[PDB]
């Protein structure tokens, strides 16, 4: 019959296939180049990593969600490695390259399980059971010690250990202090949850790095509408507006029919009674300053500087709602709803000036219990702005976590080693050729440890055995790697503390990334 | 010849190798699914021309995502799309069983048989086959509330052992239970609140009992009003409180100044008396499909009430039949039994996004899955294997017959055949006795797929149903054949029934064409 | 013998590693401060 070659699919002859143990292959080679490009940026003797923009940009960052986010790949398997660390940060915010170091050193210990006829569904089968003994064994050795204003210390050396990997290190001791006190103030203690939106994050380039601060209030990057107003006020009570101080217009097709010369005598004098009208009902309600988010016009600016009134014209959206929230004042949309009992309070409005420039800021401090404060980013580069930017959300981001769980466990290595320990010891008892698979997660599970001695300087091998060796002896699950060089292994004493489920989820999320891999023997793609 | 017949291009064939040549590409389709059958299958990926992966291990849509032209070979891309619209599961065994009964009577259409007499055969084993289904079938009598439940568990258990989420198979099954009882009669698969959110375990996923759906925009004052009620009143609107033109076709011709101030406070007398009815009828969440202006959430904020806008259709539907309410196009009838009513209400954080919660509704008929996983992949297939286990159990109630699985029901059929084929004489014995051998194909590929002896592991099960063990399978962890109704493997007799019927069909009409026609362009 | 046998990036996207960064960063910076230091102090050119 001949049976030629017929058409089955439409573009056959420029479509791949790879199947059986060769596609298998390919993803765990794809896997092993990424998770090696992030080695070196792990611990505090890390290396950052040089990112061009396509367009020209450039971007000098730390951060593993990020490095990842900016390097455009063409592989597959590639593109699940950057959804598996951008799944992390949105959900604790650390441990963003620490994720991706572990899934490549999972998959690579399961490359020889393999080659000598082991069914991939067995592997990771066996993974799973392995990823409930460690996850339960973490819960034993982990110490909460408590969570609240009056004694904020724990928490101080919480975000200290963080920002110790970051560029922020020279004043690092600064920069714990404003996370933490920038994150009781507006969470909730009841409903345990902090809104973000609630905390401003400004940086201006120029200065001194040693220059950030935290305002208690709201810091707008605009100035007085009038260049005769008085740059700053004592005692002033804020007028939220929202209405712009033009005569009214209706939003229907209104048109107003002139008749006569009185009817026209009678519209100009319509229009200055309007503006008239609009300074005494400011004047008496006991307003001291006016907010506006539109703007004024060139006889609404005078009326307001000839009665001694400051106002801000032109001010954004979501900037008003956080004056309402830290002034404590109220929203009008109309001047007739104005009244004394929707005012705000501030206790000083300034108007700072920075160097050689036209680069004017008000700022507004000195009020009572507030909700919403804002960081003042300062730096003498470019680069410098946006990776501070970068390590203090990070800084944010474990004090929220702390908030929802207070325990936590010590790192440096040290739960790993234990983690790793508990695996091995009860993979003795599974004769049912799971032992292979359980062996070979306590094994992938110790390359952190090899990743911060190699970084350090030192002898991976040879400090790792010696640190297992004095925590099986000794009953001291705190025993980690002196990347620091301080003398002491014993992590409870060197104040290096991580949050409980930012280790959990390093676990619990590596391994269901490993099962998708696993899992598929099968690609069909175009030719290029 | 100088005038011709049919356009420049009109390729043409006929004949037994135009036959032949048909049951080879039906070959192509079935290998393409061949490994994602049982416990141990193995899922594909495709591309598409973009660049979007989608990573999948179920029959209907890997075979929706290669772009088939063979003529031949798209009516096995039809039957799968069939399969999945009438029960929604056993979608790549009628393309493993379709393709069987075209290689087993491939040598008899070479040596010359009429056709017709193969179409008499297929025809006539599968009505054969179909009615000792039903004489078999296991059902139970007075289905009490408790076996009523433990039967659809074991069912929902089995659809999914098979695919991404097999670990945790057990605590899955148990809320696809709960989530169909609280449907009343129709079973209507838009009442079921299938929600995706990144970041989180597999195990962190939980059941709602009301209704959830992401945060909208909102304008200027919308963090200063409360985000946590004990015993609201739910108002469903379908309004625009913004201030705007009463009609898009109005015009206004005034006259004198005293006129024009009286027009700009009459809108905002419009709006404000909208926004007074709302206040006074004790509402305290509100809800529209329209926008919300910033003038209304600067109302609510000040009278500490919710507000909201730009609700999909979807999602206030779901609210109804949840709190049990009604849309309200006008404000001008607001009495206590056009509200809504719930337990709690407050606005939570799960993974960086904002989500609005309604629990705690005990006449609710409806509710919501929230989805935990670590890639956008990874929610796409378990949405697709929950949508598995929905339908078996929807089928599952208006049929409350089972049968066990893993090759036994597959084994059953084939011996009965063969007893059949051997009394009545002529060429039947050669057509029923093909289709018999035939059926053993779903037993040899969870052998295969597995990596067990595909041969040694059938001659027990053929010697275990001739003698006379109904329900006796095969077994992965075991490596040997059991009893697989003990052994709690259970499926609807529904999902053998129509597979039957689906691959006979398929199978009878590539066989009865003769030649096939292609024009140009 | 390549840069990986697997293909990462896409076409016209370039890395560079630890011995060759250090290369291109280093004589980067000096070429700068090359063509400013004719320009330093009361006698500098134009
Ligand atoms: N002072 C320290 N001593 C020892 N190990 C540390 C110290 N600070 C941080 N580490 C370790 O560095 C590891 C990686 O953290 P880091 O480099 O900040 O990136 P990420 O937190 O995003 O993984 C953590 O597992 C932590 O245990
Ligand atoms: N516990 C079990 N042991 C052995 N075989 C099983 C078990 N559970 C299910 N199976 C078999 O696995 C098959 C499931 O195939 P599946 O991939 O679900 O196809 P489809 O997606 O088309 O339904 C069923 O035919 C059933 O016989
Ligand atoms: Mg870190
Ligand atoms: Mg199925």
């Amino acid at each position: 019959e001949y049976g030629r070659p017929f058409l089955i699919i439409k573009d056959q002859d420029r479509k791949s296939r790879l199947m059986g143990l060769e596609a298998l292959k390919s993803h765990i080679m794809a896997a092993k180049a990424v998770a090696n490009t992030m080695r070196t940026s792990l611990g505090p003797n890390g290396l950052d990593k040089m990112m061009v923009d396509k367009d020209g940009d450039v971007t000098v960052t730390n951060d593993g969600a990020t490095i990842l986010s900016m390097m455009d790949v063409d592989h597959q398997i590639a593109k699940l490695m950057v959804e598996l660390s951008k799944s992390q940060d949105d959900e604790i915010g650390d441990g963003t390259t620490g994720v991706v170091v572990l899934a490549g050193a999972l998959l690579e210990e399961a490359e020889q399980l393999l080659d000598r006829g082991i069914h991939p569904i067995r592997i990771a089968d066996g993974y799973e059971q392995a990823a409930r003994v460690a996850i339960e064994h973490l819960d034993k050795i982990s110490d909460s010690v408590l969570v609240d204003i009056k004694d904020t210390e724990p928490l101080i050396q919480t975000a200290k250990t963080t920002l110790g990997s970051k560029v922020v290190n020279s004043c690092h001791r600064q920069m714990a202090e404003i996370a933490v006190n920038a994150v009781l103030t507006v969470a909730d203690m009841e409903r345990r949850d902090v809104d973000f939106e609630l905390i401003k994050v400004e940086g201006k380039v120029g200065g001194r790095l040693e220059d950030t601060k935290l305002i208690k209030g709201v810091i707008v990057d605009k100035d007085f509408s009038h260049p005769q107003m008085p740059k700053k006020v004592e005692d002033a009570k804020i007028a939220i507006l929202t209405c712009p101080f033009e005569p009214p217009k209706p939003k229907t097709k209104h048109k107003l029919d002139v008749t006569s010369v009185e009817d026209y005598k009678a519209l100009q004098k319509y229009e200055k009674e309007k503006f008239e009208e609009m300074i005494q009902q400011i004047k008496e309600t006991g307003a001291n300053l006016a907010i506006c988010q539109w703007g004024f016009d060139d006889e609404a600016n005078h009326l307001l500087l000839q009665n001694n009134l400051p106002a801000v014209r032109w001010v954004g959206g979501p900037e008003i709602e956080l004056i309402a929230i830290a002034t404590g004042g109220r929203i009008v949309p109309r001047f007739s709803e104005l009244t004394a009992e929707k005012l705000g309070f501030a206790g000083l409005v300034q108007e700072i000036s920075f160097g050689t420039t036209k680069d004017k800021m008000l700022v507004i401090e000195q009020c009572k219990n507030s909700r919403a404060v804002t960081i003042f980013i300062r730096g003498g580069n470019k680069m410098i702005i946006e990776e501070a930017k970068r390590s203090l959300h990070d800084a944010l981001c474990v004090i929220r976590n702390l908030i929802r769980d207070n325990r936590v466990v010590y790192g440096g290595g040290a739960a790993e080693i234990s983690c790793a320990l508990a695996v091995s010891q009860e993979a003795d008892k599974c004769p049912t050729l799971e032992q292979y698979a359980m062996r070979a997660f306590a094994d992938a599970l110790e390359v952190i440890p090899m990743a911060l001695s190699e970084n350090s300087g030192m002898n991976p091998i040879q400090t790792m055995t010696e640190v297992r060796a004095r925590q099986v002896k000794e009953m001291n699950p705190a025993l980690g790697i002196d990347c620091l060089h301080k003398g002491t292994n014993d992590m409870k004493q060197q104040h290096v503390i991580e949050t409980l489920i930012g280790k959990k989820q390093q676990i619990s999320l590596a391994t269901q990334m490993v099962r998708m891999i696993l899992k598929i023997d099968d690609i069909r793609k175009p030719g290029e | 010849t100088p005038v011709i017949l049919l356009k420049e291009g009109t390729d043409s064939s006929q004949g037994i190798p135009q036959l032949v040549s048909n049951i080879s590409a039906c070959q192509v389709i079935a290998e393409a699914v061949r490994t994602t059958l049982g416990p141990r299958g193995m899922d594909k990926l495709i591309v598409d021309g973009r660049g979007k992966a989608t990573i999948s291990n179920d029959g209907a849509t890997i075979l929706k995502l290669l772009d088939v032209v063979h003529p031949a070979a798209k009516t096995l891309v039809d039957i799968a799309k069939s399969q999945d619209a009438e029960v929604g599961d056993g979608t790549t065994s009628v393309t493993l069983l379709a393709a069987e009964f075209l290689k087993q009577v491939k040598p008899y259409v070479e040596e010359g048989l009429h056709p017709q007499i193969i179409i008499r055969a297929f025809r006539t084993a599968t009505q054969l086959a179909v009615n000792k289904i039903k004489e078999i079938a296991v059902t139970v009598k007075k289905a009490d509330k408790v076996e009523q439940r433990k039967l659809l568990e074991k069912c929902a258990m089995t659809a999914l052992s098979s695919k991404l989420i097999s670990q945790q198979k057990a605590f899955f099954a148990k809320m696809v239970v709960d989530a169909v009882m609280m449907l009343d009669d129709l079973l209507q698969l838009k009442m079921i609140g299938i929600k995706k959110v990144q970041g989180g375990a597999l195990e962190d996923s939980q059941l709602v009992a009301g209704v959830a759906f992401k945060k909208t925009f909102s304008y200027a004052g919308f963090e200063m009003q409360p985000k946590k009620y004990h015993n609201p009143k739910i108002a469903l609107l379908n309004v625009e409180l913004e201030l705007k033109a009463e009609k898009d076709n109005a015009e206004i011709r005034v006259h004198t100044v005293e006129d024009y101030q009286a027009i700009v406070d009459a809108e905002w007398n419009i709006l404000y008396d909208k926004l007074e009815k709302i206040h006074h009828s004790g509402a305290k969440v509100v809800l529209s499909k329209l926008p919300i202006g910033d003038v209304a959430t600067q109302y609510f904020a000040d009278r500490d009430m919710f507000c909201a806008g730009r609700v999909p259709e979807e999602d206030l539907k779901r609210t109804m039949m949840a709190c049990g309410g009604s849309i309200q196009t006008s404000v001008n009838a607001l009495s206590a039994d056009v509200l809504g009513r719930c337990q709690v209400f407050e606005e939570t954080q799960i993974g960086g996004e904002r989500y609005n919660f309604f629990t705690g509704c005990p006449k609710a008929k409806t509710c919501t899955f929230i989805l935990r996983g670590g890639a956008e992949q990874f929610m796409e297939e378990t949405e697709r294997s929950l949508h598995d286990a929905i339908m078996i159990v929807r089928r599952a109630i208006k049929n409350d017959s089972v049968v066990a699985g893993g090759g036994a029901i597959e084994m059953e059929l084939s011996k009965y055949l063969r007893d059949y084929s051997r009394t009545i004489p002529g060429k039947q014995q050669l057509l029923i006795g093909a289709y018999a051998k035939a059926l053993e194909i779903i037993p040899r590929q969870l052998c295969d797929n597995a990596g067990f002896d595909a041969t040694n592991i059938l001659n027990k099960l053929r010697a275990r149903h001739a003698q006379g063990g109904t329900w006796y399978g095969v077994d992965i962890n075991n490596e040997d054949i059991a009893d697989n109704f003990e052994a709690f493997v259970w499926e609807p007799a529904m999902v053998r029934i129509n597979a039957l019927t689906a691959a006979s069909e398929a199978a009878c009409l590539i066989v009865s064409v003769d030649e096939t026609i292609k024009n140009p362009r | 013998l390549s840069l990986a046998p697997v293909n990462i990036f896409k076409a016209g996207a370039d890395e560079e590693r630890a011995e060759t960064a250090r290369l291109t960063s280093f004589i980067g910076a000096i070429a700068i401060g090359d063509l400013v230091k004719s320009t330093l102090g009361p006698k500098g050119m134009d």
